[PDB]
């Protein structure tokens, strides 16, 4: 098992 | 020079195209089958031309979205430099169009996934396959600063795996011309380089840092700054200090320690030679400069393809409806779009 969480960009 | 009357040669190229100006073609036209991956202001679906039969990459942009969070500015400059740069390394551009409610982009389908879902599985992957796709970094970045562009948005979530196992850069969302500084937030928390966090007014040596975010992780396994809530993690990212794994090379471990300065004064590739400092490098010791340009190096991983149309390569996602209204929303905005 593993969760591959992918990770967003952050604005403002 | 050689390099240097190619980026002579490229500089004339981009300009051209950079003024060059729209709505090449229209929705009818494509047909939907499954989202490739989804953002905070849209998804990105794999379509097919009806009509050529081609399989493409569509990119959806709600424009009431976009507007609330002010990033008009960001949407103009990802469309306007796609369009215009020219590399081997770069994701291609097919047709941008829009209608009442969603800006399109149509890029080149790139079936072979993200490289996160590739090294997520794997764990980490050896210095010379990590040399091979940092390589490529490398003279992207080369390219892309000649012409006086940034990318802010360095991760494996961006990069993706062609047919041959080398690497397609996409979303442009953070790209911007940039000649001196510049002063806005943005980029990953995993990946932002200190004076990004400082609001110091940052040149084109942020993609530098996240050079070595990046190689970190690929050698590793996880960014050498990392934790659950961000705030953890900008502690750690203008502390300066770095804690490396054992199993790293010592040629490795030193080429982060200068990539990951946060001191502007020694970081690499914003210095007198700035991009030969990391070519001559006692890593990039045996790689062949012009056979990575020329796609000439044999692939370490080439992934899996039951021909153009595979998503096997992407993880799947809820599928919802296309939302598209009948009234113009925020037209008078997006004009030069
Ligand atoms: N040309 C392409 N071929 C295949 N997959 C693609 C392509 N372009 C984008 N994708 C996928 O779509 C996902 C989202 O695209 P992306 O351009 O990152 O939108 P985004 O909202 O800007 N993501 P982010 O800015 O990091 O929050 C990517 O992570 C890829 O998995
Ligand atoms: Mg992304
Ligand atoms: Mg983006």
């Amino acid at each position: 098992t593993c969760s591959a969480i992918r990770r967003a960009s952050t604005i403002e | 020079e050689s390099v240097k009357e190619f980026l002579a040669k490229a500089k004339e190229d981009f300009l051209k195209k950079w003024e060059t100006p729209q709505n090449t073609a229209q929705l009818d036209q494509f047909d939907r089958i499954k989202t490739l991956g989804t953002g905070s202001f849209g998804r990105v679906m794999l379509v097919k031309h009806k009509e050529s039969g081609n399989h493409y990459a569509m990119k959806i942009l709600d424009k009431q979205k976009v507007v609330k969070l002010k990033q008009i500015e960001h949407t103009l400059n990802e469309k306007r430099i796609l369009q215009a740069v020219n590399f081997p390394f770069l994701v291609k551009l097919e047709f941008s169009f829009k209608d009442n409610s969603n800006l399109y982009m149509v890029m080149e389908y790139v079936a072979g996934g993200e490289m996160f879902s590739h090294l997520r599985r794997i764990g980490r992957f050896s210095e010379p396959h990590a040399r091979f796709y940092a390589a490529q970094i490398v003279l992207t970045f080369e390219y892309l600063h000649s012409l006086d562009l940034i990318y802010r948005d360095l991760k494996p979530e961006n990069l993706l795996i062609d047919q041959q196992g080398y690497i397609q850069v996409t979303d442009f969302g953070f790209a911007k011309r940039v000649k001196g500084r510049t002063w806005t937030l943005c980029g990953t928390p995993e990946y932002l380089a200190p004076e990004i966090i400082l609001s110091k007014g940052y040149n084109k040596a942020v993609d530098w840092w996240a050079l070595g975010v990046l190689i970190y992780e690929m050698a590793a396994g996880y960014p050498p700054f990392f934790a659950d809530q961000p705030i953890q993690i900008y502690e750690k990212i203008v502390s300066g200090k770095v804690r490396f794994p054992s199993h790293f090379s010592s040629d490795l471990k030193d080429l982060l320690r200068n990539l990951l300065q946060v001191d502007l004064t020694k970081r690499f590739g914003n210095l007198k030679n700035g991009v030969n400092d990391i070519k001559n490098h006692k890593w990039f010791a045996t790689t062949d400069w012009i056979a990575i340009y020329q796609r000439k190096v044999e692939a370490p991983f080439i992934p899996k393809f039951k021909g153009p149309g595979d998503t096997s390569n992407f993880d799947d996602y809820e599928e919802e409806e296309i939302r598209v209204s009948i009234n113009e929303k925020c037209g008078k905005e997006f004009t030069e779009f």
